[PDB]
RNA sequence: CCCGGUGGCAACUAAGCCGCCUGGUGGAUGGCUCGGCUCGGGGCGCCGACGAAGGGCGUGGCAAGCUGCGAUAAGCCCCGGCGAGGCGCAGGCAGCCGUCGAACCGGGGAUGCCCGAAUGGGACCUCCCGCGGCUUGCCGCACUCCCAGUCGGGAGGGGGAACGCGGGGAAUUGAAACAUCUUAGUACCCGCAGGAAAAGAAAGCAAAAGCGAUGCCGUUAGUAGGGGCGACCGAAAGCGGCACAGGGCAAACUGAACCCCGGGCCGAAAGGUUCGGGGGAUGUGGUGUUGUAGGGCCCGCGGAGGAGCCCUGGGGGCGAAGCCGAAGUCCGCUGGAACGCGGCGCCGGAGAGGGUGAAAGCCCCGUAGGCGUAAGCCCCCGAGCUCCUGCGGUGUCCCUGAGUACCGUCGGUCGGAUAUCCGGCGGGAAGCUGGGAGGCAUCGGCUCCCAACCCUAAAUACGUCCCGAGACCGAUAGCGAACUAGUACCGUGAGGGAAAGCUGAAAAGCACCCCGGGAGGGGGGUGAAAAGAGCCUGAAACCAGGCGGCGAUAGGAGGGUGCGGCCCGAAAGGGUUGACCCUCCCCGAAGGAAACACGGGCGACCGUGGAGUACGAGGGGAGGUGACCGGGGUUGCACCGUCCGUCUUGGAUCACGGGGCAGGGAGUUCACCCGAGCGGCGAGGUUAAGGGGGUCAACCCCGAAGCCGCAGGGAAACCGACAGGUCCGCAGCCCGUAGGGCGAGGGACGGGGUGUGAAAGCGCCCGGAGUCGCUCGGGUGAGACCCGAAGCCGGUCGAUCUAGCCCGG
RNA sequence: GGGUGAAAGGCCAAUCGAGGCCGGCGAUAGCUGGUUCCCGCCGAAUUAUCCCCCAGGAUAGCCCGGCCGGAGGUAGGCAGUG
RNA sequence: CGGAGUAGGGGGGCGGUGUAAGCCGUCACCCGAGAGGGGAACAACCCAGACCGGGGUUAAGGCCCCAAAGUGCCGGCUAAGU
RNA sequence: GUGAUCGGGUAGGCGGGCGUGCCGAUGGGGCGGAAGCCGGGCCGUGAGGUCCGGUGGACCCGUCGGUAUUGCGGAUCCUGCC
RNA sequence: CCGUACGGCUAACCCGCGGAAGCGGGGACAGCGGUAGGUGGGCAGUUUGGCUGGGGCGGCACACCCUCGAAAAGGUAUCGAG
RNA sequence: GAGGCGGGUCCAGCCGCGAAAGCGUGGCCUAGCGAACCCCUGUGCCUCCCCGGUGGGGGCCAGGGAUGACAGAAAAGCUACC
């Protein structure tokens, strides 16, 4: 059966702008966040808090090609970017000191994408 | 979404319907019996399929006892009582008494407590039965246990 | 200008072949629709001895069919409405009815032949034959039963699509055969009711808590359970909702205090009161109707049965046929006709739908919305009138349903299993100091109840009828039937069963002349147009004539490639803003000559130089010329070519199917399971039935009952876990200049829960991703992509053929 | 599944080794016939075990499509160990 | 993870059996499911695996006429149309 | 950009397009002549689309998104005509 | 106590003749109902295998072990040999 | 690709032979037999509808009883009327 991509027209501008960042920016890690975004939904990445926390220290900025849920705990300050979160996801990281935003956002504020890491 | 069209339709002209030889979509004869004919038992034609994927449909083993009789008791794991804390407290579960915070068995009613998480607070726990190892954590987080 | 003889031609020939045109034949396609199908709504929902449904025969001025009516016969009388024409489908000739209110609509009366339950008695022909009694004219005279009683008064019988209650009861089929099973308490047969029927007020459900008559909807659940434990079959309680309602006998005690029919009175009447009869002591009426209880009796204090019914009176409301209901036919062009085009205005709580000579808010019906209403019905104020009556308890006082409960056995039936219900046979209780149930029997506890007698609304099912609506069909479709259709027609009979729609705005449906025995032909007319009833459009196959090409020395499935001849043209393709053709200059891929000078070889030939020259698909330029080209029909020459579909190792086969044309014609729907492509929420996800609102089948809100998941292992009792301890390492990141490190996802160790076991070990599981939708692919069951059996089973019809027997010839 | 039969399985309305009509019935078949537009990308098999199996079916082998994962593999040859 | 089809094979080479034709297996080049050029025509013998329009060179085989290209060259044999 | 290491195909799997009837929207045409029919041109690998002329006399098409009794040469197919 | 066998009786039941009352004959048998065993193509439903140089009879090399066939790894069939 | 059958290498227990090292889970190796359902025996535990006893029933483990058509129906023939 043909793969189709995604039907929502914002993902599929999000991953043409995550290409041209990267070939313009001299880096990897936009493509690769693209082939993953471009994988099939019924495949696609879900990760909970308590993964975050287990593998993050403090200070620590991550990239989720995927959603974001809420089963565990965050016990220091993280910043996540996201295709979509929870509410109590949310709720959780803006406890704990932490910052939920974007992907577009977290390209604006680190167009190399350096010390991210990417968790799916 | 994704609204594929029927095939069908693109085998307008086929002359077969991708059936093969144009002998072969018949009746039950096709299939081998109707159903789950011959899947031994007196007839042998599916029993190459029974044994390699469906053992233990034929045959009988156990009693199951009546409902009248059977009791399901409710269970709850620390995970749970940790995570639900705001929830129990703002809703009667878990209050205080004259020293210590207090947690009761009856929210839903619950004959166990479960071993299976941890525990990070002071706890008075009071059920029906409590496992050893719920019972080691909460003395090891620094609380107690009085069954009821 | 003479002759005679030649080789290529010419060119004209017949049948026949291809193609085009004009006609004939035929009735497809398109457009249309007073007819069908489906869903909703609950409008309406039984007819019949007061002679039904169904059938036969009659009935019109001219009348065959359908429709309507019944010797008063396409109709007779009256009361209201409407407001001028009318005399069925049905476009005629003659006439009649109507303004003294018709036709039509609503309500109500009269007449109403024969058969038919068919009923005074009989039917081989829907026709015949009698009794009485009263005066031809009239009523009555069936069977079975109740009340009676030698007088009479009553009931039943037949019909009805689907829905309803009670009995009797197959085989095909599946199990890849078949016998238990399944098909199936199905098809079909018999009986009995209604607008609904049936059920229904715990000798119940449950289980340490409690519920509280019945019926219906969603879940419980493909579960408990049945079963050659195979194929398959298969509930209930509980939970969430709709809708709500409870009353009466038998007996104990009393003992005629009672009911019905007729006549004499009173009354609107509820119903009183009198004479004469029928019932009833084998008990009419009063009482009373339930769990360790209720009632009776017995003591006693209390004496709100007063709720219903009748309508002189009365108001309101529902409720008709029926009423009212805005705004341009304004000015030009086209046209047979404006509802068109252009211009200029108006109404709108009305721009839904339809009609009118073309596409209309303003021409008409209507529509949105305001109106009124006789009978008939509901509500209440008043009017006249009724049959027994509470509370609290004492008692060695009475009562509370028998071939019943229960046991055994046989047959059927059920999921009901040692534990479902029904029936037959043999036994057979207690009976208030009593009795029953609690999934094998029995003993003891505890819990819940009182059978063997009767009635009962609402919520539910159906649609032979009516109403509304539609991603339904649009005359080979859709119901079989768009129409004089269950009709014509076929069969001894049960029974079987078609075809068939359209002139035009208006009949204006061809006046008049010639020919013809006539049907008709030809001239003329109507009409925007013959569209001429053999009537909208008018395809193909097929046929005739005309035109073009071929056509009597000739060989292949009817075609393909290339080169030519005869003929035709539109301009949608091109072209004088240059068709075709002729010559010259430049670049040029792979490839690649000859003449000629020398030489080698017996020779056919070769080598060297000429020469990688002259040429060469193609890519550019310059001048001479002045009008075709591309295409199409048919046909000649040369080369090539054994049709189409099918099974089959193998088809041109002497293997099967294949005269021509047009229209029709085959993987659908539901339930369950496995996967995917996308989307929403997310340790949670999702509502079902139903309810509330609205501009009312669309829209918005509520509703987690339940289902999956969040903890598993185990036949069962039961027990009950890593939200990260170590390592390898893909992407990626960091340091750098190869190397070195960190490393989600992934992999390997280690550790935990449970079963087994003396244990060690081994299995399954454990470090959080599922759930709800839309579409697609597939599996299983159902007719399951479509057609085809011989046969098996049920109920009915037939001995005018033929076989046998009787009576009379 | 009955009749009738000087017995032939003869006759019972052109129908008889079990009539005819309607129904169950759209009975069932492993057997026969059929199954409707275009272009591209890939592309087989008739062999083993089991079946009252041999004109049928199941489990594997041979085709296709998609996903995961992350560095070796192998249809040929040379030299060797066996 | 999912969707199939296939359970009648044949030519040619190898083996067993059989008078032989054939039967039964085996190899896996071809036909089946494969156009084109040759062998007179030919399923599998030879050359050679095919999008379309053009220009060239070769293969299998062939060069008296039918029929594109030699009545080709040198040495020898056959008298039977072999 | 690469393709000496892509270009046959039965059963069969996968991808993209053409055509038919009805619905929600959007853009439009029609008595100065719609659908349908006959004869001819142009585009398109193609399924097909569109224009010219003639006949006819009242409705029809394009695009987006949905839906379906959605495509015939054949069944000793069915109905009708020859 | 209950029985078995026999003998008798008549009043149930049966038979006949008669409007009926009865009369006569049989007689607790028979018949009727319920259950248990036997016999029972009178009547039904079914089964009656496969391989096989056609089928049939024949034969079971119809589940197994060893040698050969068997092609110097593995695999390999015949109503093939012992 | 496989139910059942057969064989191999071991871990524990309790034992035998042997001075000991060692060997022993039948027969020097390769033939000598068999599903579901039901039943019988051994053994110790789980269980039977509100609770508790008694008799009886159900379940788990092991051994046994058979289907030679041996991956397992309970089963005789004729058709010349067909």
């Amino acid at each position: 059966v043909k793969r189709t991509g995604p039907t929502d027209i914002n993902l599929r501008r999000l991953i043409r702008t995550l290409r041209k960042k990267s070939n313009e920016e001299g880096v990897k890690i936009w493509k690769d966040i693209a082939w993953r975004l471009e994988r099939p939904r019924r495949q696609r990445a879900e990760v909970n808090i308590s993964k975050i926390n287990r593998y993050t220290k403090e200070g620590d900025v991550v990239i989720v090609p995927g959603s974001v849920l809420g089963a565990g705990r965050l016990e220091h300050k993280v910043v996540v970017a996201a295709w979509k979160f929870s509410e109590a996801a949310r709720r959780k990281i803006i406890e704990a000191g932490g910052e939920a935003i974007s992907i577009e956002e977290l390209m604006e504020r680190n167009p190399k994408g350096s010390g991210v890491i990417i968790m799916e | 979404m994704i609204r594929r069209r029927k095939k069908v339709r693109k085998l307008r002209g086929s002359h077969t319907h991708g059936w093969g030889c144009k002998k072969k979509h018949r009746g039950g004869g096709s299939k081998g019996g109707r159903g789950m004919a011959g899947t031994g038992k007196r007839k042998d034609q599916k029993w190459t399929w029974t044994i390699k994927y469906a053992p233990d449909r034929l045959g009988k083993r156990g009693f199951h006892r009546p409902k009248a009789v059977q009791y399901i008791p409710k269970v709850i794991n620390l995970n749970d009582i940790d995570e639900n804390f705001e929830l129990f407290k703002d809703a009667g579960i878990i209050y205080e008494e004259d020293g210590k915070l207090v947690f009761d068995a009856t929210a839903l009613g619950v004959d166990k407590i479960l071993g299976t998480g941890k525990l990070t607070r002071a706890l008075v726990v009071k059920a029906y039965y409590v496992t050893p190892k719920a019972e080691e954590k909460i003395k090891a987080a620094g609380g107690e246990v009085l069954l009821a």
